């Protein structure tokens, strides 16, 4: 079709399992973007079809925090997902190299994946798989704006209507509702807020385990705690939404909106 | 294994595939 007539590709900038992610410009309006070009040849038409539906919830979703697709191109044996260029990588990346954030860095970035998860639900979108994996930074500078990524396996709700869309995500950030096999919904991203957010503060996890069998019995029972020394510091206002994010129960876990409402994230 | 401090526990953050 027309990509390699709008566009011209530079450096690689990630790998991915089927993917290549590249800088590239539209040649006309001389604009950087990020292009994730996909082999259509190494792929089933039902994988073709788990693709376009990829690209077709990422263009519901006009937001700041959350990396917006501008164009999708099927062209033979490639397709092109055109997203906004975001320079300085991973959030992930970035906590391991500062070990831990602030409270006033952790609050400033979770309020800002907190905006993107609302404007998700709102417009009857679950994430599934929110991780600090799935969060690029706009720059490496100390309180930069963070735009989220990946809805490979993001869902469509009519309204609060819960239903089982089946066990996917990532075994750190799993909801007890959906290890439970449960019906889950919206709430599911708030709980993995709540680990994104525990991360944030000290620099690893609130649940782990090696052996994934045990990993999956900490979660189920809500077994997190703040330990000596590193958490004795920490506000107990941070605990506290960390507390209503991993709520065990998913109808008492806090929203999104009520989160954003919350003393932490609006204080002065 | 991790030890009962801070620098320990923060080993336990790797990056996880999906599934
Ligand atoms: N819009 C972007 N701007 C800049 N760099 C990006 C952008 N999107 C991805 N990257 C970089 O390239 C990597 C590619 O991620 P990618 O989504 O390809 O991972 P994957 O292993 O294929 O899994 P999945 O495709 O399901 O997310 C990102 O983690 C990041 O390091
Ligand atoms: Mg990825």
């Amino acid at each position: 079709t027309r990509f390699t007539e709008e566009y011209q590709l530079f450096e690689e900038l990630g790998k991915g399992a089927f993917s290549v992610v590249r800088r590239c410009v539209k040649v006309l309006a001389g604009q950087e973007y990020a292009a994730k070009i996909i082999n259509t040849k190494k792929l089933s038409a039902r994988d073709h079809q788990k693709l376009e539906r990829e690209a077709r919830i990422c263009r519901l979703l006009k937001h700041p925090n959350i990396v917006r697709l501008h164009d999708s191109i099927s062209e033979e044996g490639h397709h092109y997902l055109i997203f906004d260029l975001v320079t300085g990588g991973e959030l992930f990346e970035d906590i391991v190299a500062r070990e831990y954030y602030s409270e006033a860095d952790a609050s400033h970035c979770i309020q800002q994946i907190l905006e993107a998860v609302l404007h998700c639900h709102q417009m009857g979108v679950v994430h599934r798989n929110l991780k600090p994996e799935n969060l690029l930074l706009a720059s490496k500078l100390k309180g930069a704006a963070v735009k989220l990524a990946d809805f490979g396996l993001a869902i469509e709700v009519e309204g609060e209507q819960q239903a089982w869309f089946g066990f996917a995500g990532t075994p750190g950030y799993l909801s007890p509702e959906v290890l439970r096999k449960d019906p889950y919904g919206k709430p599911v991203d708030l709980w993995a807020c709540g680990v994104i957010l525990y991360i944030l503060l000290v620099g690893y996890p609130p649940f782990w385990d090696e052996d994934q069998h045990r990993l999956y019995k900490q979660i189920k029972a809500g077994a997190y705690d703040f330990p000596s020394p590193e958490w004795d510091t920490v506000t107990p206002e941070a605990k506290d939404l960390i507390n209503k994010m991993l709520t065990i129960n998913p109808s008492k876990r806090i929203t999104a909106a009520e989160a954003l409402k919350h003393p932490w994230i609006s204080h002065r | 294994r991790t030890l009962d401090s801070h620098a320990s526990r923060m080993t336990q953050l790797k990056k996880q595939a999906a599934l």
